RNA sequence: CUAAAUACCGGCACGAGACCGAUAGUCAACAAGUACCGUAAGGGAAAGUUGAAAAGAACUUUGAAGAGAGAGUUCAAGAGGGCGUGAAACCGUUAAGAGGUAAACGGGUGGGGUCCGCGCAGUCCGCCCGGAGGAUUCAACCCGGCGGCGCGGUCCGGCCGU
RNA sequence: AAUGCGAGUGCCUAGUGGGCCACUUUUGGUAAGCAGAACUGGCGCUGCGGGAUGAACCGAACGCCGGGUUAAGGCGCCCGA
RNA sequence: CGCUGGCAGUCGGCAGAGCGAGAAAGAGAGUGGCGCGGACGCUACGCCGCGACGAGUAGGAGGGCCGCUGCGGUGAGCCUUGAAGCCUAGGGCGCGGGCCCGGGUGGAGCCGCCGCAG
């Protein structure tokens, strides 16, 4: 026999969306297709991310889009957004933008379409640029979500700010001896 | 006192409310559920009022 | 649904997932939240800091109406009144300042984190920050208090 | 005049034994169907020599031959004659077996039909 | 889809009236059978009754 | 298995029993082998040995995939930057240790050989003790030719 | 589309029989009989369907019109072949290959004649 | 799509996330057509090493 | 002092069930808080099914009788008054095989049985050639019907457009 | 520098918290199949070939098979040689 | 298990049948000097091809066209020309959980598929 460890053998990515909706099951044959049949990498992430849950593809503000797609060098290009794209209200001004996404709020799109933009689904993308040319993909902010604040080295160490978990906030829960330098010590 | 009841969410009621009347204007999902609609003359089957008389 | 549930793929071993050597006896560590001084204080400290002792001043009767003071900041400002408020004052010529009351949409406090678009304002609120009324002045514009 | 299917391969069986079960031999109350020791020392699932076998997937049938009956054919049950136009396109592959809830008037009617659709009944003489 | 076509009211005796009623854009809603699964479901423990020993 | 002389044995590629492989010799390789000396029976190959282990045994690791060579295209295709393009040019540049030795030797799958016919001698002692391990000089080849 | 139904009808159709590790469809303009998107009956614009006649002898050929297809009564048009069993070959076959009419089912159109043509022949 | 629901309160139709479905039609059009790779339907099955010794 | 909205595992009368189906469901589907036990306070069971209809086996014969043998009823007594179906443990008999390392077992064969293949002259299919036949028969034209496609470069008219 | 190998990272988490044996080093004890340590490998969790037998020894770790060849052991007979 | 491999190109008289080959890229467009014919495929949750690997207590995860009972749908499902149940030196399938037929017994109900629940 060989000395090999099995332990790592199996890698866990995804192959397929978790979810039994047909229409994004539709999107996955399509760019499935494209993703083997293009050299284009664009369309092996998008792919990928189609394959993602909920919470690896959080939405996209506004205000995020406008910013990441105001930078130098990369306008009249279409913003690639697996997720969802969310209006941002504190916002005045929304300049015309070429929008393909998953889904829409119904707010968002009013202010995309009277500043004048396109929103496109995934097949609309797939037959205006089959190798997503002209294309910036984003998406948004993964650790945004507040299970992340719980998460690091743990509360009641030296030199941690992660947010422990209580039943309720105030002053008298959690704030006595593991906090202060008069009751007990304070990390 | 075990959960008996669930609760859903208007939304989605309403969206399933959508998605089951869109099927029923097509052919194959008709077909599929096994009603004899070979000879029915269109799938949005709309008569007249004075069937409600 | 039971048939999805992890009991239905352990009939047949012996001690259910529970272990040969230390069995599933009935409370082991003691009921709920028992030893957090003595032998679950390690847990206790490692990741709820601050859970024994005395802090602060009591307060009897304390009902949380009397200190009721809902906060908008001024990022938030422009969406208490419709849009049509916002552009008439944009395309507008004699400098006629539109006026948001915040008491109205059900706010007391107006705190300024946010931008504010360069047009006047008179905005109408119960309590004002420092910040907040430098940064409506600063684009020119009214802070008046309510009671 | 038999009914010969498409292809008539060697059909390889690496066992054709059943797996018993562990000590169903010394007890009425222990069934033949197998379960797998879970013992601490038990002598057969640690796999002691000379000992009842485990069903391990190493037995497991060549998917080219795999369900398939000793006449070539595999095997589809039938409850009625609108069934076997089901099979009449899979006709040298697959045959058909009445299902024993069938009465022999239908059974009979099953029979003239799959006759003259070309289609092998493993019961034809079945009930009468 | 966006095109809604005109479908046609029938009499009570099977044949073709002049009615034409356009289709509604509710016949266009996408097909969820998953979201209708999970609605039926749910909704359909609501009308149980409870029982205990 | 002593966990040093393990990972030796993983970096000589050696990850299983009657396999061989193909070192280049300097300072840092003897102070290697003499690590997993009584595990190990290694010598100084013949270039029939070499044409013998090359032509029958010879495997190409393509996409990191065990491949047969059966046709001069499969080396050329990925050991073509180094100029060797055929059988002759990996022979060549395993026998005389040339500069790409080390992408030469590396495209080689580990030599997956048969026990020796006629047998062992002693597996638990070294060579000049009567056995086998450590290194039998000129008498590589005596087990290439049983072992092959 | 067909792909869309497709998708709704891979799995709960009341077509569908799952017994002795296969699958099939009782569809009625399922050639071959075989649950697959190619082979569907009703989820296509365009279907091919070879049936044995009402009376003993002769095969009917059933088509599929592009312009009623919301209209289940007028959707079909069919056709009676009461021939010998080459020019009923040679016509199937046109009509698939010269209508360019769903080219892929020519073959299977053409292996369902033949077996209803062998079943309608006196038996042994 | 365009105008909301008069007897409920504040719903619309659900938004569609593919507006094209039918893959076939998309797949065989000629913009997506040109830019594919050639297809490799070759099929290379293992080779029996013979020994050229 | 004072109605209503509120509570209700007792009582009367009702309706329903993704509940249980006679070791389950109330202890209790039945002469059940009964039989029975304890001085007493109290404890507390077991126990459904012939058949569609008793048509519940007249009469003959042996035996003192219980029990049989005939006969008869019934679709059926292989349903005969604790009787629908009638499993396993255990026992009787028949048949087959075997037997001094208790029995049983895993692997590998061999022998004998029981049944099955409804085996015992051994598969058909397509094309072509040759030989004997038989049709109301092929291609091509004519008429009528239907379908497909139409960059009819851009024919006329409609419908729709997130 | 040589050799070899795709890596990095985040959540949730069962069981365990009686161990034992062996080469070498080593403490107490006259000693112990005694008590207590270090390193590595095992047994526990593991079948297989050999040591007649056998937790730990030697070899070697295991999907179901056919052919060939070996390891540690052996080759009068049991009992292959 | 990996190659996060390949296949929508079944592109057919509106045709031209290919992407295994050592060497980044197009079998590209234009501009000047008779016989009516061609296997299978593709439940894409499908099919196919290369390699490597396979011990297991406590424990964890996945897949079950394994099994029991009841409900919503569905099989123009099965059934006094014989259901459930039970027995069987009968024929088989599946690695296995188990299942399907044949004979007998029996006399009134039972099952397959898609979901739901215990
Ligand atoms: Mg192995
Ligand atoms: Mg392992
Ligand atoms: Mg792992
Ligand atoms: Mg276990
Ligand atoms: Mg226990
Ligand atoms: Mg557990
Ligand atoms: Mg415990
Ligand atoms: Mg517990
Ligand atoms: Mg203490
Ligand atoms: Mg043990
Ligand atoms: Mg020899
Ligand atoms: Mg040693
Ligand atoms: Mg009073
Ligand atoms: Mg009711
Ligand atoms: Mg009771
Ligand atoms: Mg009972
Ligand atoms: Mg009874
Ligand atoms: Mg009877
Ligand atoms: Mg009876
Ligand atoms: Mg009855
Ligand atoms: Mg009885
Ligand atoms: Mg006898
Ligand atoms: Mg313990
Ligand atoms: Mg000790
Ligand atoms: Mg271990
Ligand atoms: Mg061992
Ligand atoms: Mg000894
Ligand atoms: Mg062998
Ligand atoms: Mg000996
Ligand atoms: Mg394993
Ligand atoms: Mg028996």
């Amino acid at each position: 026999g060989v000395d090999i460890r099995h332990n790592k053998d199996r890698k866990v990515r995804r192959k397929e969306p978790k979810s039994q909706d047909i229409y994004l099951r539709l999107l996955v044959k399509l760019y499935r297709f494209l993703a083997r049949r293009t050299n284009s990498t664009f369309n092996q992430v998008v792919l990928k991310r189609l394959f993602m849950s909920r919470t690896n593809r959080p939405p996209l503000s506004l205000s995020r889009m406008i910013r990441k797609m105001k930078l130098p060098g990369r306008e009249n290009k279409t913003a690639v957004v697996v997720g969802t794209v969310t209006d941002d209200v504190r916002v005045q001004e929304v300049p015309k933008l070429k929008v393909c996404a998953l889904r829409v709020t119904s707010r968002a799109r009013s202010r995309i379409l009277k500043a004048g933009g396109k929103i496109l689904t995934f097949d609309q993308l797939a037959l205006d640029s089959p190798k997503g040319r002209g294309t910036v993909l984003l998406s948004g902010p993964r650790k945004g979500r507040e299970v992340y604040r719980h998460f690091g080295k743990a509360p009641g160490t030296p030199h941690s700010h992660t947010k422990p978990y209580v039943r309720s906030k105030g002053r008298k829960f959690e704030r006595a001896r593991g906090r202060r330098a008069s009751r007990g010590y304070k990390n | 006192w075990r959960r008996w009841h669930r609760r859903v969410n208007t939304t989605q009621k309403r969206y399933a409310i959508c998605s089951a009347l869109a099927a029923s204007a097509l052919p194959a999902l008709v077909m599929s559920k096994g009603h004899r609609i070979e000879e029915v003359p269109e799938l949005p089957l709309v008569v007249e009022d004075k069937v409600e008389g | 649904p039971s048939r999805l549930r992890k009991t239905r793929k352990l009939r047949g071993h012996v001690s259910h997932g529970h272990g040969r050597i230390g069995k599933h006896r009935k409370h082991p560590g003691g009921r709920g939240n028992a030893g957090g001084m003595h032998h679950h204080r390690i847990n206790f400290d490692k990741y709820h800091p601050g859970y024994f002792g005395k802090v602060g001043m009591r307060h009897y009767h304390l009902k949380r109406n009397q200190s009721f003071c809902p906060t908008v900041n001024l990022d938030k400002l422009w969406t208490l009144v419709s849009e049509q408020t916002r552009v008439n004052a944009a395309k507008n010529k004699t400098g006629a300042a539109p006026i948001i009351d915040v008491v109205r949409s059900g706010y007391y406090k107006v705190l300024g984190k946010g931008k504010l678009p360069k047009q006047p304002v008179i905005v109408k609120a119960k309590f004002f920050s420092r910040r907040a009324e430098e940064k409506i002045k600063g684009v020119g514009g009214a802070c008046v208090l309510v009671a | 005049a038999a009914l010969r299917p498409l292809v008539k391969p060697k059909i390889v069986k690496k066992r054709t034994k059943k797996f018993i079960r562990h000590q169903s031999d010394r007890y009425v109350k222990i069934k033949r169907n197998w379960r797998k020791p879970r013992g601490i020392d038990n002598r057969v699932r640690r796999r002691f020599k000379g000992q009842i076998l485990m069903p391990n997937i190493g037995y497991g049938s060549n998917k080219k031959t795999k369900h398939m009956l000793p006449s070539g054919f595999r095997k589809f049950l039938v409850h009625n004659v609108k069934e076997l136009e089901v099979l009449l396109m899979c006709n040298k592959s697959y045959c058909a077996e009445i299902a024993h809830n069938v009465s022999s008037k239908n059974r009979k009617a099953i029979v003239e039909r799959a006759a003259q659709l070309a289609i092998r009944v493993t019961n034809p003489n079945a009930r009468l | 889809a966006c095109a809604r076509p005109l479908i046609s009211v029938y009499s009570e005796k099977g044949e073709s009236s002049g009615k034409n009623v356009t289709l509604p854009a509710v016949f266009k809603a996408p097909i969820r059978p998953d979201i209708v699964n999970f609605v039926h479901t749910n909704l359909r423990k609501n009308n149980r009754q409870p029982y205990a020993v | 298995v002593s966990p040093k002389v393990r990972k030796v044995l993983q970096l000589l590629r050696l990850r299983q029993i009657f396999n061989g492989t193909f070192v280049k010799l300097n300072k840092a390789s003897i102070n290697m082998l003499r690590i997993v000396e009584p595990y190990i029976a290694w010598g100084y190959p013949n270039l029939k040995s070499v044409n013998e282990l090359i032509y029958k045994r010879g495997y190409g690791k393509i996409n990191k995939k065990r491949i047969a060579l059966t046709d001069n295209t499969l080396i050329a295709r990925s050991l073509g930057k180094y100029n060797i393009i055929c059988m002759e040019d990996l022979i060549h540049e395993i026998y005389t240790v040339g500069k790409h030795f080390k992408e030469a030797n590396n495209f080689l799958w580990p030599f997956k050989l048969s026990s020796p016919r006629g047998g062992m001698k002693k597996k638990t002692t070294h060579f000049v003790e009567g056995g086998d391990a450590g290194n039998r000089e000129d008498q590589i080849n005596r087990l290439i030719r049983r072992m092959n | 589309s067909a792909h869309l139904q497709w998708m709704v009808v891979r799995n709960c159709s009341s077509f569908l029989i799952k017994r002795n590790k296969q699958t099939y469809s009782t569809e009625p303009n399922n050639l071959k009989a075989r649950n697959s998107f190619r082979y569907n009956g009703l989820i296509h614009r365009k279907t091919v369907g070879v049936e044995p006649a009402a009376d003993g002898k002769g095969v009917v050929v059933v088509m599929k019109r592009r312009s009623g297809q919301r209209k289940p009564a007028t959707s079909y048009v069919r056709t009676t072949i009461n021939k010998n069993a080459r020019a009923t070959l040679s016509s199937i076959r046109h009509m698939i290959r010269k209508n360019k009419y769903h080219p892929d089912l020519r073959m299977a159109a053409i292996r369902r004649a033949s077996a209803i043509l062998r079943s309608q022949k006196p038996v042994m | 799509w365009r105008k909301a629901a008069s007897l409920k309160s504040n719903y619309n139709l659900p938004m569609h996330k593919m507006l094209n479905t039918d893959l076939s039609r998309i797949l065989k059009s000629p913009e997506i057509q040109r830019a594919l790779r050639a297809p490799r339907k070759k099929i290379h099955r293992r080779v029996l090493k013979k020994n050229p010794l």
